[PDB]
């Protein structure tokens, strides 16, 4: 009921970061502190991260073992925005405002950073355990999907946000607006599939996978925490990121038909304001 | 008997080859002589012999070619080669 | 953000159901205080202002010479007398960033509105103190507008040229398309846009000195003109703009379109060089009757008649030229170019449509030439005599190439003021000294043509503003019976001023004895049709003004014909874009695109309501892509007859009506008497 | 398949470990049995044969009527005495596909190799029967090709120009680039190369009359050069090949190197404009020392010191520029940029780089001008002077531009014939003969520097395979040592030639006085060193020839201050790539490419053994790729010292080699006083 | 060395189907005999059926196998556009020139043809047998790949390209011209991936695969043969179509870097009308 309208609007949602040009950042980047423009890099470098697993393995993977040519064709589209065009957006900001050493030091970064790299082997694994005709297994890699699309990219997309809200990188601001729109469709249509698999089962099996949600959800978020406090403590908002994943994690859970997990809090409003061919014929020639 | 290797410094097949004709040389430099000549100082030998490729080794047996090899070979090759002339 | 843009945006916060459009004079006062009175230089008298911008070079010393200082002063204090305040921000914006001159540092403001319109009569009124106050009062009035190179430049040491167009004409040699790429450059520094007629050059396949299939045709001349121009960029403050025209029957005429085609690869798309089609009434005629039609090489005719294909009447030479077996051409589908320039006008805008029997239908200096291509706003229509550019160290054959000077009436100040006359008259003085003071030394036909045709641009702006600011829709017959009389009474005032001026230097302008106003042709319709309103409520807003009846326009026409005419043209709408915020008006003649403008400036977003915009006059100020394009087109055209030259007519078109809609539009204009269509904006 | 290119094909066809060398010849007897003489049109006498020529617009009229039919008769029975038969299939199939004379339809040849070189002949000796005939024993032997435009177009009416390259200098207006991009298209037009110096254009970023960082730099004009080129590009017959030459010190470098990247955007990129960088011995030194370089911005420096940057010593004014606030520069690694310049050679072949003041420690007329830049083929290093093109109505300025009036010597035929003398002697009168016919109305410049320089180009070919086919490596010292014997009695020949036409004519080049052929500092290096082979390999090659010794260059020097030189420049040694094959020699100075050329020609592959490659020789024939490039740069510059203009140096690179190796070999060059590098090839 | 190139050319060939508006091909589609109309429905059926293989196996198999990251989001763009672009217009042009019984008729006709079925399985075959970190295994595939984008399909595309060439089915074969175009594109790039690979190999391991592509090539264009005398030998064109199979059999070998197989033959007109940086280190200045 559903598929053919997420085609429509994923092809019609269609972009390149080249259509946006970033050089109207150049001032507004160049008057950050030290500490804002690490904090910058840094994120974006995460979501690079996030962006290149869920183009090269996590949406391919998942378009192997779903049914329907066209279901497919949806899951091999957000495949090609993933890394041809969500994770290369990143390169063109970078090497807009950067210098290579610090392009090259940010990469290096993501490769030792221990946040990122258990996020990355948690999700991947789950992605690379899905068995041929094991509905399970494939219910378990599509909530890691849902993770990560509708939670885990919020703790990166939250500072672009931040200044966009100020009118400050605007440019920057907004590629990565694109890329949540897009994140915002990809994690409603996994969380679908999701559902389908879920709503299959008895209840009991079905109380064992909101167990393995939680479960995971909680893994994820404990992990995402530390990940924040290291990014954001020395730009002075770890605590207003964590309300703002918490918000996100609460999507993430709907878009699988779960309901919200935690509390609702007040987001910082700066952050809320970054959100034919008719041929003629006799009679036209006389009037 | 004579193997004859045509070769040149630029040539990097040549540059192999030498190594191969060391060791040969070693193993069988009693029965066979090994001489080398650079096609870039002695260009009237290569003409004289129509050597029109590098390396190219003559076998020799009393001034006469009796075998003709193109491009590198591996020394048991080599061996084959000019133990039909021993 | 800002004080007055944050007023600004309170026109859109509706409260009772109706916009707050008192909010915008709010804005205005904002806007002055908090910005514009603080960062503007002000000195100890008007001595050291004029001293400072003088000395530092910010204004010419030979205009401000031929006054003394006490004559400068009482004009300035002319000015300043209205005590003129813009009603909008949007106006005040748009002239003090703008318009208004600025130090070299662009950190604060050297000229006001009564600054800079002091400046422009006291250059316009050339050493006059009683011509430059009236100047002064026409101005601060804001019943006449001087175009936005004459407006910025008058009077400045660092500028370009008053004038706002140039046509070319390009002949079929490889010295004269190097001679059109150089004077295309040297009048892109100069500011103004640049078109050429590119139908003369010879279309692709064509011999070069016998040698067979040589030419890359019209379209490699498009490329070189196109680099042109992006060359000549005017340091990328305003990109260099430059019109490409060619005559439908111009073999190239397929290609010529093709580089206007998204899916054009870069090999043939020209981006920086727009394009105008000139549609003879022979064409319309062999797409009527769906008969196939013949697009001729260029130079085949020229061999053989020794005439350019342009200088020659299609509707007579088509056949000869059809069944000449030395004539080259192949067989196309008027009907299928007919579907092809709608179709690139819905994707594009482009080409611009000219339909070239309906401007040599009424043209007065078909002696001259006749009309072969328009200007880059398609608005422009005059004789232009093709320059035979020789090799070097050889005497060149000058021809007339043409030139805009433009200035454009405010319909809603000169009528509240009941002062047509007056203000067409000052108008016409004022363009004349543009006119006489433009010297363009890189452009030999330009300039030749300025000397001996003298001719000026004189349009109209705030026209839909007028009519919904007096309850008058604008596709309602009684807006265009307002047209007719205004236009009507504006072409009378500018006949008579040129004749004036003719009479008071004793001169004409180059071969006027041939024009139809030595023969009195031109004025036929004028002593045979009484343009008086036919309606009662459109005769109240000429109440107080004397309409010239017959018996008037014949007595113009006995003083013409006695005293000749100074001005070959005389009249032309441009488009009056950047301008008609400062004057407070809608652009042009055309009507309102929408009625609260939605711009974007920095970070901000600003909100123009149109003029006079309000609760009752809401629906009077319908938007014109709701509007029929056909009423449009009987607006225009009522306005076009009494208009010598053209009038930059732009269609507003809606998603869903097709090619077929814009091709009937096109097809009811050129049936209307539409001289020249403009664009089609595509909502 | 025919059976000329299948025989050709046999060449590759080894028999007995052996390739069929012999097999070219039946390729050719072939080729000519069944295509040539059967698509030959033959006529019953000569007489026939002109007047049809004559008649059908083949021939001019005016050169054949300085002679009697019976003296054109003879010259071409002297044309056949000889019984010249082609060596090679291709020499014969190049002639007959790209000089020889065909019907308007292509379909039959109209002319013989002996009547093209009558024909030239004939134009040559303009009405001396004994000249036409010397010039046709010359041509016939094959010891002297005349240039590609001059052996295609010479008596011929459908002609462009005689000359094969034009050299023109583009200063700092916008009236200067708009009339080098006409001059451009004018001789592109005419079918000879276009150099354009840029190093005058001041940078990107700089002011235009107060209106700051409003140039587009460089790249503006190199791309309004571009579609110049593209669209003056020969109709199709052959792409329009423009240079653009800019100085290392211009602040564009960076961006001037960038339209050769292959990353480079189309906005950016230059696809028609071969680009050469002048590095003057500062930037050398620069990069030497490790030392942090700066760029200029010319107009600075124009308006700082009133001469543009490269009409001054960089040397001398490199630490006044640097200390000068006014001057504004940016800093550059010249090491870094020294690598950019290898990398894109090795990328694309791109840029030509020349070596200023390696062409200026040496150059005759540096009182005239420094070479600033070279020509398409980075071999014409002649002095010229910038023209100010001033406005419409304005006379211009009308400085030198570069006229390049090139002709080869073949070394393998001069040398059989123990012709040294005479065919420089010759060949001297013959381009003299052409540059004083060539007249170019639409270009002021060269016509001017043509007029008064009288600068022609003497180059050489078939050294390799002279080489080769006695026995010698292009590489060995004995080579070197025959390079420097050859091209010091070409010298000699050359200058002897030319003092004797001064004396005939009783006129000199302009300003002759100040050259150091007037002050004698030429021949001091000639009245000093004795230039006898000193192997004696070498010197019996020139048996039967009197090497001139350091008398005779004594009397030479006593001759030329008594009478003066013709020419200011006589010596220039082209690629000469396409008329090697008719001639059967080895393309310029340069060592072969291949042994066996590769060439397809349609849907069949035609093989070209090296002119007199053999089973004896082949070593000899060593590829250009495995040679040591630092033997052939001591060749190059054993040849260039006794030329007085450039030598088109191609490097030929193994893809093994780096970015280093590259810089090396050019810094080798560079040091061992090579003037010009044309190209860097890899394999 | 090309990859950015490639991904630069794939992105700006970005095109759908909404694009081309096909129903005035009935005005040329009602003038052809059952002969013409059976050779295209089946023609185009041939098609469809192999570039679904192309989307669903071919490039995803090779995007994974692949190391790279841009290479990986160049692949997953390629088979983007087989699943969401390709897939979409070959079913909009069927919808368009046959009713919906038809269509099922001819695909049940072609899915059970054995010129058709013995090609498709030969080059799923080999994508079946790709193994983890084999090389040669997955440069086999790529053969197999670069034969079915540059070679297989033009004995299809042919009809659709000498309608073109004569004006009739204009607006379905701009959409095939499309098709192609990114085909060709497809070939070139899996062509110099698979040369880096053969590059990386001992000479004997070279010949091993040369023999092994020229003995596949043999294969495939003995059933092409079969395949175009079943097709087009009712409508006379099989001749011509066997010359068209050739030339771009040769452009295929060229695409692996391999010399031309075929001699060098004119096309039919009326289809043709259808168509090492290192640092100077000081003693370099010193000789
Ligand atoms: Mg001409
Ligand atoms: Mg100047
Ligand atoms: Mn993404
Ligand atoms: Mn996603
Ligand atoms: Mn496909
Ligand atoms: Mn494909």
């Amino acid at each position: 009921d559903f598929t053919q309208m997420f085609y429509n609007q994923n092809v019609k949602q269609f972009w390149l970061p080249e259509e946006i040009a970033l050089n109207g950042d150049l001032l507004t980047w160049k008057y950050l502190g030290k500490n804002e423009q690490d904090t910058y890099m840094k994120v974006l470098a995460g979501l690079t991260l996030l962006d290149t697993e869920q183009g090269n393995t996590g949406m391919p993977i998942v378009a192997e073992h779903v049914d329907g040519h066209q279901r497919k064709a949806v899951l091999n589209f957000m495949a090609m925005m993933e890394n041809a065009v969500h994770a290369k957006s990143y390169s063109n900001i970078f090497m807009t405002l950067a210098p290579t050493e610090t392009i090259n030091e940010v990469f290096e970064w993501v490769k030792q950073n221990k946040y990122l790299q258990k996020k990355a082997q948690m999700i991947v694994g789950l992605y690379k355990a899905i068995q041929k005709d094991d509905e399970i297994s494939l219910f378990k890699a599509m909530v890691a999907s849902v993770y990560l699309e509708s939670f885990l990219f919020y703790s990166g997309f939250y500072y672009p946000l931040y200044f966009y809200g100020q009118g400050k990188l605007m440019q920057s601001g907004e590629i990565i607006n694109l890329i949540l729109r897009d994140e915002a469709i990809h994690g409603v249509y996994v969380g679908l599939l999701a559902q389908e698999i879920y709503n299959k089962q008895t209840e009991e099996k079905k109380a064992e996978l909101r167990e393995f949600a939680i479960d995971l959800l909680n893994q994820l978020y404990e992990n995402e925490l530390e990940y924040t406090e290291d990014l954001y403590d020395q730009v002075g908002l770890s605590h207003d990121v964590k309300k703002f994943i918490r918000y996100n994690a609460n999507k993430a859970l709907m878009n699988l038909g779960f309901d919200p997990y935690f509390e609702e809090e007040d987001i910082n409003p700066i952050v809320l304001n970054g959100l034919t061919v008719e041929p003629l014929k006799d009679d036209d020639f006389y009037f | 008997v004579v193997l004859a290797d045509f070769w040149a410094p630029w040539c990097g097949p040549c540059k192999m080859i030498a190594p191969v004709l060391e060791e040969l040389d070693q193993e069988m430099g009693d029965k066979l002589k090994i001489v080398k000549i650079d096609v870039d100082e002695n260009q009237e030998t290569a003409g004289k012999y129509g050597v029109m490729s590098i390396p190219t080794l003559l076998v020799l047996k009393d001034g006469e070619v009796v075998e003709t090899s193109v491009g590198f070979k591996p020394k048991e090759a080599l061996q084959e080669l000019v133990n039909k002339h021993l | 953000v800002p004080k007055w843009i944050q007023l600004n945006n309170e026109i859109m916060i509706q409260k009772d159901g109706k916009f707050q459009f008192d909010k915008d004079k709010e804005a205005v006062h904002s806007y002055f205080v908090d910005y514009i009175n603080q960062n503007t230089v002000f000195f100890h008298n008007l001595k050291e202002k004029l001293d400072y911008l003088v000395e530092n070079q910010y204004y010419e010393e030979e205009f401000l010479s031929l006054y003394s200082f006490e004559d400068i002063k009482e004009v300035f204090k002319t000015a300043y007398a209205k005590k003129f305040r813009f009603p909008s921000f949007m106006s005040a914006f748009k002239f003090y960033n703008d318009y208004a001159l600025k130090t070299n540092d662009k950190k604060k403001i050297l000229e006001r509105y009564e600054d800079r319109i002091s400046i422009v009569a006291l250059f316009f009124a050339n050493g006059d103190t009683e011509k430059a106050k009236e100047y002064v009062n026409l101005m601060i009035n804001q019943e006449y507008q001087p175009s936005t190179p004459t407006f910025l430049n008058a009077g400045r040491k660092r500028r370009g040229e008053l004038v706002s167009c140039f046509l070319l004409e390009v002949n079929d040699s490889l010295n004269d398309i190097s001679r059109a790429i150089d004077i295309s450059m040297q009048l892109s520094k100069l500011g103004g846009g640049v078109s050429l007629n590119l139908s003369k050059l010879r279309a692709k396949g064509e011999a070069i000195k016998d040698v067979e299939n040589a030419t890359k045709g019209v379209v490699g001349v498009m490329k070189l003109l196109d680099n042109a121009f992006r060359y000549a960029d005017q340091m990328g403050q305003r990109q260099g703009s430059g019109a490409a025209y060619l005559n439908i029957f111009h073999r190239d005429i397929n290609d010529f379109l093709d580089t206007k085609k998204i899916s054009a690869d870069e090999d043939v798309r020209v981006k920086t060089l727009s394009i105008g089609v000139v549609i003879p009434d022979k064409f319309v005629e062999l797409a009527r009757e769906d008969k196939a039609a013949y697009v001729f090489y260029p130079h085949t005719i020229y061999k053989e008649y020794g005439q350019h294909m342009d200088e020659m009447d299609m509707n007579e030479m088509y056949d000869k030229f059809v069944d000449n077996p030395r004539v080259k051409k192949e067989k196309i589908n008027p009907r299928k170019l007919l579907e092809k320039l709608a179709m690139l006008r819905s994707e594009s805008g482009y080409p611009y449509i000219m339909f070239q029997d309906n401007v040599n239908k009424v043209h007065a200096n078909n002696h001259i030439s006749k009309v072969k291509f328009s200007n880059l706003c398609s608005e422009v229509l005059q004789a232009s005599q093709v320059s035979s550019y020789t090799d070097y160290d050889e005497e060149d054959e000058i021809g007339l190439d043409i030139s805009c000077n433009l200035g454009s009436l405010n319909i809603l100040n000169v009528m509240e003021h009941k002062s047509i006359e007056k203000t067409v008259k000052l108008a016409t003085d004022s363009l004349t000294h543009v006119s006489e003071t433009t010297d363009i030394r890189n452009a030999p036909a330009v300039r030749r043509a300025n000397k001996a045709m003298k001719s000026i641009g004189l349009g109209a702006m705030n026209l839909h503003g007028y009519l919904a600011q007096n309850g008058i829709a604008y596709e309602s017959p009684e807006a265009r019976d307002f047209a007719n009389t205004f236009f009507m009474m504006v072409n009378f005032y500018s006949i008579q001023r040129s004749a004036e001026i003719a009479k008071e230097k004793g001169e004409t302008f180059d071969q006027y004895e041939g024009s139809t106003y030595a023969t009195g042709e031109y004025f036929d319709k004028y002593v045979s049709t009484d343009f008086s309103p036919k309606y009662e409520k459109i005769a109240n807003l000429f109440e107080g003004m004397h309409i010239p009846t017959t018996e008037d326009w014949k007595k113009l026409k006995a003083f013409v014909a006695e005293h000749g005419m100074y001005h070959s043209y005389r009249l032309c709408i441009a488009p009056t874009g950047s301008i008609s915020y400062v004057q407070s008006s809608t652009a042009s003649v055309m009507p309102i695109m929408e009625r609260i403008e939605e711009r974007t400036y920095g970070n901000s977003k600003t909100y123009y309501p149109m003029p006079g915009l309000a609760s009752n006059n809401w629906f009077f100020y319908k938007e014109a892509y709701d509007m029929d394009m056909f009423k449009v087109v009987d607006m225009i055209a009522t306005i076009q007859q009494h208009i010598d030259q053209g009038i930059s007519f732009t269609l507003f078109l809606k998603d869903t009506m097709t090619t077929r809609d814009l091709n009937r539009i096109d097809l009811y204009a050129h049936h209307r008497g539409i001289k020249t269509i403009y664009y089609a904006r595509t909502k």
